[PDB]
């Protein structure tokens, strides 16, 4: 997740079909996103590593959220109203399809129909960027510096600390 | 077929603008010892279609602080009340015969105002919110006493329909019995389009850009055509109001040509004004058309009161 | 000696007054001044049809830096560093050494044209008219790396521009 | 004295080889001013002359449709200019 | 019904044209980009902040002399009765009293803006 | 912005569209010259002078290089002396020109500031010509000046010169008696001459109020 | 340049005759060729109607002389 | 194939509509502000070019910096670049803007604007003449005849 990304601003963007279609409305689902520029930290003291030569990391955040609350944290962020509805697989798989017609860059297809309603694997055998030196940056901390953008003028000014983290699914 | 009546007005004018923005450039360079674009295509007929396909190529942003809703909306009613401000003009004949087509005018312009002034307010600049007040303060100068200068004028026609100002100077032009009121509303007409030395709203110099500060790309181009089209508008119809062209009911072609030349006449004669001189003060405007246009508007109301009555020459049509 | 500016009083006859009333109502100043534009736009104006044509210029004139040969294709530098020392924007950097027959030459001689002033105080302290300031003007780059001359830089600009070059100094000389 | 500008722009069209030629000059320079040819590049760019214009005016270069690799029938600058007639045409000597 | 259409197609023209700037071009919008412009930098308060005018009184007498407008518009119809004198009396002392509160509010210093 | 000359951040209090107060801000083109020129030699620092009032660059360079021939305790010959004033008074020709023009358009008399620039391009020939560039020549030194006029140039200067006078009258027909001017320029910015020659005024801003001095 | 300028003013002028001569056309293509009849009043309303009704086609531009009174 | 040649002759199309209209914003620093003047000059012209200055930046498709750049002038013209809207293009006009040129070594100085916002043409001199900055602007207008971005889009 960060300013450029398809995640934050993908979960921002579903305001403007009024409702927000969610698969089991977003309660069988565990995301555990990471920093843009942990990543890419991650990437340069790999480069600096001499152990990190052949081996396989996996860089993930420090908290991992059920779907429906990470997308009621995003709206909650950008200050706008969220209305969560439940959508039938087969049925948000044909509006992926229909939206995957479009010749320049798709706003969904079905295949992110499906990557975003896939709970994140847990890989405890791999080294994360704790073992590359870096703290993973929290969510809540960095989310409105992407969700900003995402607000009206009667809330552009509101701070960091106003909207109340969410619940977080940590083991 | 009426439709295809209303395409042949309105499409026609746009070009005439799009052309109207060259003839500008060219004669403003010309009267500064320089030629004006003269490199896209010949003599530079090719620059206002480079120009328009640039402009609706370009990124619109919308403002953060923006009210988006009345945003969208005031360069929609800019350009659709310019366009529409030419339906009741006869040339020699109307699109849109009205008994009261001055007075529908008349409205239509004061309506008119509200796109600067919403475009102003909702662009939720300081730049602009300057603009739309000085916007404010150009219509409470020129409003009252362009409207009493159009009824002294048309004292003399009988009524408001704009077709029997060709039937009034069918010997003589208006202007040989009402040129003080002709040049009080040349100067009313260019305060009211926005126009040098009256180009207060802008304010480039002093307000950058003034209300369409905020503006960018195709919003841009369509306040840009409003207002150039407005300009034309106001020279067709002051040219028929004070400069009455010869009309044949079997060939109307030839008053279409002189109509044609004499708007075009006053568009150069605008062109030339803001090539001339600088620029007044807001209040100066009102303190000019408050002390010294209202009180000669007054006395001559009065006067092309009494003069029919006291010459015998009222004019028919009740 | 000195004059006033604004210390005229207008007669008030009943003349003037009366041309000051018909001034006021009939605008007779802004008039003159549309005349007066009016007059400019019937005059031949003075843009020229670049580039096809061009502006005048001097056998002074500074333009793009160039490395001069003698006629025998020697190079006239002989890495004395006038030039650097004088620069006042450091402009030059050079570095020397004997060359394989003993020749005292550089082997670096860069001009940061974006550390450049064009002021030829360089051409000026040069002793043997090395290094100078050519014609060209029209060297605009797309990149500031292009922009960081080295001594084969300037040394193609000299072989280029050597025939104007030349002409030119051979024109002003006698002013130096 | 119209008659003789009208006679003064046939006799323009007439002298660039045709309304061909006109045409070439009109799009490929915005100008279509006949002047005495002064010389010729190696490179093909024509060079004229009219001392009854004024200074700035009175030099001017048709430049070459081809130069060293590219094409330069719309694409032209003035960079193309060989020194000796870029002494020349800045007015720099008054020896072509 | 003809005007009507008109309208409708005017407007229909200008909203096409919004509708084709908005979706014709590439648009990349930032934070940067969309923000408020003061020619260098960020504003110190808001746009919305009360903007005082001095003119407050010649905006509150345009509202009385626009109505002057419409109680003489009228003239043209009034010129073809029968009692020609009766008209032009009320017609001239109607001008009079809009002459005589323009000279009250001048020689009052109601038309000098506030300082 | 437009009048702010590019480099001026003047923040302003404002009761509608009157100027409670003006704060002007200045730096965004401090460059630190004085710092510089501490490590240059005196011909080193010379061409900081041009770049210092780039509308006036002679002005500049020769009153650096009177002020080293004073620290010098050395005289410049005559010739130079006559060439530094007739270029000066050229300068002072180019910077009222622009003043003047500049100040038009921002008023909005747009016009004659394109009539004035082609008689300025010229001067920029008469520098060109003098020194090898147009503005910042760096003609006047220490000493005296660079270089000998080349042949022909007085009688060019001389042609100019002739013919300036009706541009003059030009601009003044546009802008002396128009009323439009008057009415932007008449009773604005009056400040009296105990106030000018307290806050530090020179110049046009000390004779405009009546002081008779002139340096 | 000056006579440059001419050609876009001359465009102008093709493009603001066009309205007027397309209106006086359609008038007359519309109208029977005799000029769209002006109704400012319900007399001329009334003449029209009657004209339409009279025609025998419904159309009010289709006149009937003296060769329709047997 | 067809749609190669109908996306080559859109890019055309766009591009010549784009070069021949190129509006800088008034924007200006130092001295060489002076040498654009004179290229907006009745001499050189750059109107009959189709090039216009435009106060905002909203209505402004190049920036030409002309002029030192400070560090307390930096965020303000990024802060103008940001604002231009899309496509955009930047013209560095002078040593000062190009490299910081005789103020190079200042502590108040960026060295070059390259630091801020990224240059399309650097245009040498101090400062350049009206004439080469004519130069760099038709090469800019050159170097947009080249673009392609439909065939790009078309080729993905
Ligand atoms: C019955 C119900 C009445 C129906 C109302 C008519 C339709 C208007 C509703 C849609 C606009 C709101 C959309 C929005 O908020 O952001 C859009 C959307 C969301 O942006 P966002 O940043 O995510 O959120 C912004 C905030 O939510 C909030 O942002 P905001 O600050 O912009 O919110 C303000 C907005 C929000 O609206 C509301 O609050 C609720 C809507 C109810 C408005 C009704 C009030 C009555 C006003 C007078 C009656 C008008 C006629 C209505 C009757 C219909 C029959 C014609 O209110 C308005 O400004 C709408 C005014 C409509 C009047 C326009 C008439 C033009 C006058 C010309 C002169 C007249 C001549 C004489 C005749 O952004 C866009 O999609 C781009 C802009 C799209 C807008 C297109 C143009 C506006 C609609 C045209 C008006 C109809 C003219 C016919
Ligand atoms: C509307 C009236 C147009 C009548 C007209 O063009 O004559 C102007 C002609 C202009 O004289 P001028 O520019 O003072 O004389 C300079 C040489 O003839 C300078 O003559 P030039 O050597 O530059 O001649 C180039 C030639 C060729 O120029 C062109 O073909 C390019 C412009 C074509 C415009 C069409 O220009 C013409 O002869 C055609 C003139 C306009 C034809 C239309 O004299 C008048 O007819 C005055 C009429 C009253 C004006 C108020
Ligand atoms: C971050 O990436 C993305 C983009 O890029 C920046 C987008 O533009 C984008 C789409 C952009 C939206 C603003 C599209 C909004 C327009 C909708 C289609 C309006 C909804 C329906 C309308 C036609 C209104 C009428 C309502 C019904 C009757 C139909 C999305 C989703 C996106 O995710
Ligand atoms: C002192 O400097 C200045 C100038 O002088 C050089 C100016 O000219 C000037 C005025 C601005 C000019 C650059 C003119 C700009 C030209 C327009 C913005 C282009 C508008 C043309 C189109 C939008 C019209 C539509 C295009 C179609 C071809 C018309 C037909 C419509 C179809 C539906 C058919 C300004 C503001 C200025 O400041
Ligand atoms: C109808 C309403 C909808 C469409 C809106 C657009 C209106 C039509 C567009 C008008 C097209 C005119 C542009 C052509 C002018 C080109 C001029 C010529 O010079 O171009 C040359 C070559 O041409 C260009 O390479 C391409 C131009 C033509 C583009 C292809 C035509 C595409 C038309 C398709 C129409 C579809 C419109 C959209 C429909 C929905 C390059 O030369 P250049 O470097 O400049 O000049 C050098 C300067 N010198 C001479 C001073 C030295
Ligand atoms: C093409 C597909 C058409 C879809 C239409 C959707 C319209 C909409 O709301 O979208 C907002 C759209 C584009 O914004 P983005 O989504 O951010 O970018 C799109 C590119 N990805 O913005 C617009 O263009 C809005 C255009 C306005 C629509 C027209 C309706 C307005 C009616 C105005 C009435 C007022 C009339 C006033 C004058 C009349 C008085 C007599
Ligand atoms: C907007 C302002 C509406 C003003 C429209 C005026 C049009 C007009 O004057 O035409 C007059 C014309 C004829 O009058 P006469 O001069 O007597 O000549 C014919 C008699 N022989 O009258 C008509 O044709 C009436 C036609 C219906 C009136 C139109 C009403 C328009 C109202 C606008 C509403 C906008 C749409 C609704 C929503 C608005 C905002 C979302
Ligand atoms: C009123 C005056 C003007 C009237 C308005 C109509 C103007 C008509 C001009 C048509 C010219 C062709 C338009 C081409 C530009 C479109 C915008 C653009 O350049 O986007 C390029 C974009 C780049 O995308 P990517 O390479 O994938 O991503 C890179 C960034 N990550 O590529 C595209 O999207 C190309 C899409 C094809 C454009 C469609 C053109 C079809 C013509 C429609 C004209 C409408 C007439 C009404
Ligand atoms: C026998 C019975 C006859 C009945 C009476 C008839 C006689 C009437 C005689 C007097 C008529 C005079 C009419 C003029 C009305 C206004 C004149 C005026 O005084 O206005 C100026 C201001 O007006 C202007 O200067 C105009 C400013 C804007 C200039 C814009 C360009 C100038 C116009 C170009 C040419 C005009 C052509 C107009 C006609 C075009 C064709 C329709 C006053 O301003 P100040 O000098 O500042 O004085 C105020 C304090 N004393
Ligand atoms: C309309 C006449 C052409 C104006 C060209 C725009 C000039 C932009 C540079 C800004 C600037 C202005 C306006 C200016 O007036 C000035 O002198 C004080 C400067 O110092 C060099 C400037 O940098
Ligand atoms: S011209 Fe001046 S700044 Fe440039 S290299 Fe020579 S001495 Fe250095
Ligand atoms: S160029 Fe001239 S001054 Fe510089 S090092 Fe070589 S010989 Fe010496
Ligand atoms: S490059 Fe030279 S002329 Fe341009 S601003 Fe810097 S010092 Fe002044």
């Amino acid at each position: 997740f960060g300013r450029e990304d398809r995640f934050l601003n993908y979960f921002a963007s579903m305001r403007w079909f009024g409702g927000v279609p969610l698969i089991s409305l977003g309660k069988e689902t565990v995301k555990q996103p990471v920093y843009i520029v942990d990543v890419s930290k991650g990437i340069i003291n790999a480069i600096k590593d001499p152990d990190a030569k052949g081996k396989t990391f996996a860089f993930v955040g420090p908290n991992r959220y059920l779907l429906f609350d990470l997308v009621q944290y995003i709206f909650a962020v950008a200050y706008r109203p969220f209305l969560p509805y439940p959508l039938p697989h087969f049925a948000y798989r044909w509006v992926g399809r229909l939206f995957e017609v479009s010749p320049f860059e798709p706003w969904t297809t079905r295949d992110k129909v499906e990557r975003v309603h896939m709970s994140d694997m847990t890989l405890p055998h791999l080294p994360g960027l704790e073992d590359l030196g870096i703290q993973a940056t929290p969510l809540e901390l960095k989310a409105i510096e992407v969700l900003r953008r995402h607000r009206t003028y009667r809330w552009l000014t509101s701070e960091m600390e106003d909207v109340k983290p969410a619940k977080t699914v940590n083991i | 077929m009426f439709m295809i009546n209303i395409l042949s007005l309105i499409i026609p004018i746009l070009l005439a603008v799009a052309f109207l923005t060259l003839v500008e450039r060219k004669v403003l360079g010309y009267m500064q010892l320089r030629k004006g674009p003269n490199v896209v295509g010949p003599y530079g007929l090719l620059q206002p279609i480079a120009d328009a396909l640039k402009l609706f190529t370009k990124e619109p942003l919308r403002p953060a602080t923006s009210s988006i809703s009345m945003f969208i909306i005031a360069p929609i009613l800019a350009l659709s009340l310019a366009l529409t401000m030419w339906v009741p003009l006869p040339m020699p004949y109307p699109l849109i015969n009205m008994n009261l087509g001055v007075l529908f005018m008349l409205a239509m312009s004061s309506l008119a105002v509200y796109s600067i002034l919403w475009s102003g307010w909702a662009s939720n600049s300081k730049y602009a919110l300057i603009g739309a007040l000085r916007a404010v303060a150009q219509t409470i100068s020129y409003e009252v006493t362009l409207a009493i200068i159009l009824l002294s004028v048309l004292l003399m026609n009988g009524s408001y329909t704009l077709s029997t100002l060709i039937t009034t100077q069918e010997h003589i032009w208006m202007i040989f019995t009402s040129w003080p009121l002709a040049m009080m509303w040349f100067i009313s007409t260019l305060a009211e389009t926005n126009r040098a030395p009256f180009d207060l709203t802008e304010g480039e110099s002093e307000l950058v850009s003034g209300f369409n500060v905020e503006y960018a790309a195709g919003p841009f181009a369509m306040f840009f055509m409003a207002e150039y089209a407005n300009i034309i508008m106001m020279n067709a119809f002051t040219a028929i109001l004070f400069l009455g062209a010869s009309h044949d009911p079997h060939t109307p072609e030839l008053y279409t040509i002189n109509f044609v030349l004499k708007t075009l006449a006053l568009t150069i004669t605008f062109l030339w004004i803001r090539a001339s001189y600088p620029r007044f003060r807001y209040d100066q405007l009102m303190h000019l058309l408050w002390k010294s246009f209202l009180p000669l508007t007054l006395a001559l109301c009065m006067w092309h009161i009494s003069l029919p009555i006291m010459t015998a020459s009222i004019p028919p049509q009740s | 000696t000195y004059k006033f500016v604004n210390m005229r009083e207008p007669s008030m006859d009943m003349k003037s007054v009366t041309d000051r009333a018909a001034q006021t109502l009939l605008w007779t100043e802004l008039v003159r001044g549309l005349g007066m534009t009016l007059s400019y736009l019937f005059r031949e104006p003075a843009t020229i049809n670049y580039p096809f044509e061009k502006g005048p210029l001097s056998p002074r004139f500074r333009g793009e830096h160039a490395l001069r040969r003698y006629p025998s294709g020697e190079e006239r530098c002989i890495a004395c560093k006038l030039c650097e020392a004088v620069c006042p924007a450091q402009a030059i950097t050079i570095e020397a050494e004997p060359r394989a027959d003993g020749s005292r030459r550089t082997t670096r001689y860069d001009i940061d044209m974006t550390k450049c002033i064009y002021c030829g105080f360089c051409q000026e302290a040069c002793p043997v008219d090395a290094i100078v300031e050519g014609p060209n003007f029209e060297f605009s780059t797309e990149t500031h790396e292009e922009l960081l001359y080295n001594k084969e830089k300037l040394l193609n600009n000299g072989d280029k521009w050597e025939a104007e070059i030349a002409a030119n100094i051979q024109a002003d000389y006698l002013y130096r | 004295e119209l008659v003789q500008v009208l006679r003064r722009g046939l006799q323009q069209v007439s002298g660039h080889g045709g309304l061909r030629g006109y045409l070439r000059v009109l799009f490929r320079a915005n100008d279509v001013r006949v002047g005495t040819l002064v010389g010729e590049d190696k490179y093909g760019n024509k060079y004229y002359e009219d001392n009854k214009q004024f200074f700035g005016r009175h030099r001017w270069v048709i430049y070459t449709t081809e130069m060293n690799g590219r094409d330069t029938f719309w694409d032209v600058d003035g960079s193309m200019v060989p020194p000796e007639w870029h002494r020349w045409l800045h007015c720099m000597t008054d020896d072509p | 019904m003809n005007i009507m259409l008109t309208l409708l197609t005017n407007v229909t023209l200008a909203s096409l044209l919004v509708l084709i700037a908005f979706w014709l071009p590439q648009l990349n919008a930032y934070s940067e980009k969309t923000s408020p412009y003061e020619c260098g930098f960020d504003p110190m308060g808001s746009a919305r902040l009360p903007f005082s005018m001095k003119f407050f009184l010649v905006a509150i007498t345009f509202l009385l002399f626009d109505l002057e407008i419409a109680l003489l518009l009228p003239l043209p119809w009034a010129s073809q009765t029968n009692n020609l004198k009766t008209m032009l009396t009320m017609a001239l002392f109607l001008l009079i009293l809009l002459a005589a509160s323009l000279a009250y509010e001048w020689t009052q210093k109601g038309l000098e803006w506030a300082e | 912005h437009p009048a702010a000359h590019g480099v001026l951040r003047l923040v302003m209090e404002l009761s509608g569209e009157m100027v409670r107060k003006c704060d002007p801000h200045i730096g965004l083109l401090h460059r630190g010259t004085e710092k510089l020129i501490e490590y240059k030699t005196y011909l080193q620092a010379l061409p900081y002078f041009d770049r210092l009032d780039y509308v006036s660059m002679m002005c500049n360079e020769q009153a650096y290089s009177l002020a080293v021939e004073k620290l010098l305790n050395i005289q410049p010959p005559p010739r130079a002396q006559w060439i530094r004033v007739l270029f000066g008074e050229i300068t002072r020709l180019l910077n009222h020109i622009m003043a003047v023009t500049t100040h038009a358009l921002d008023i909005g008399a747009m016009t004659p500031f394109f009539w004035m620039f082609e008689e300025r391009e010229k001067m920029f020939e008469f520098y060109e010509r003098v020194s090898g560039a147009r503005m910042h020549a760096a003609y006047i030194r220490p000493g005296g000046v660079h270089q000998d006029l080349p042949l022909g140039l007085l009688d060019d200067i001389y042609e100019f010169s002739k013919n300036f006078s009706f541009r003059i009258d030009e601009l003044e027909e546009m802008l002396t008696n128009n009323r439009i001017w008057r009415n932007r320029t008449v009773d604005i910015g009056v400040v009296t001459a105990e106030d000018a020659l307290n806050y530090g005024f020179s110049g046009v801003m000390l004779r405009g109020s009546g002081i008779q001095w002139d340096l | 340049m000056w006579f440059e300028i001419l050609p876009g003013i001359a465009v102008m002028a093709a493009c603001l005759f066009i309205p007027g001569m397309a209106t006086a056309h359609i008038h007359k293509f519309t109208n029977g060729g005799k000029e769209k009849r002006v109704a400012h009043f319900s007399y001329q309303w009334n003449l029209m109607e009657r004209d339409r009704r009279i025609s025998g086609v419904n159309r009010y531009h289709v006149t009937k002389g003296l060769e329709n009174i047997d | 194939s067809r749609g190669e040649y109908v996306v080559a002759k859109l890019d055309d199309l766009v591009n010549w509509a784009r070069r021949s209209s190129l509006w800088p914003m008034t924007f200006g620093l130092a001295c060489c502000a002076v040498e654009m003047m004179h290229m907006a000059a009745p001499r050189y012209d750059m109107d009959r070019f189709g090039v216009v200055f435009r106060a905002s930046p909203r209505q402004s498709d190049v920036m030409i910096v002309a002029g030192t750049l400070t560090n307390k002038m930096a965020p303000a013209l990024r802060k103008v670049y940001d604002q231009m809207p899309e496509p955009r293009y930047v013209v560095s006009m002078g040593s000062c803007a190009n490299g910081g040129g005789y103020y190079h070594y200042s502590y108040s100085v960026v060295r070059g604007c390259d630091r801020i916002v990224p240059v399309d043409i650097y245009v040498p001199g101090c400062p350049p003449t009206a004439e080469a900055l004519l130069y760099g602007i038709l090469q800019l207008q050159r170097k947009i005849k080249r673009e392609k971005r439909l065939r790009i889009w078309y080729r993905r």
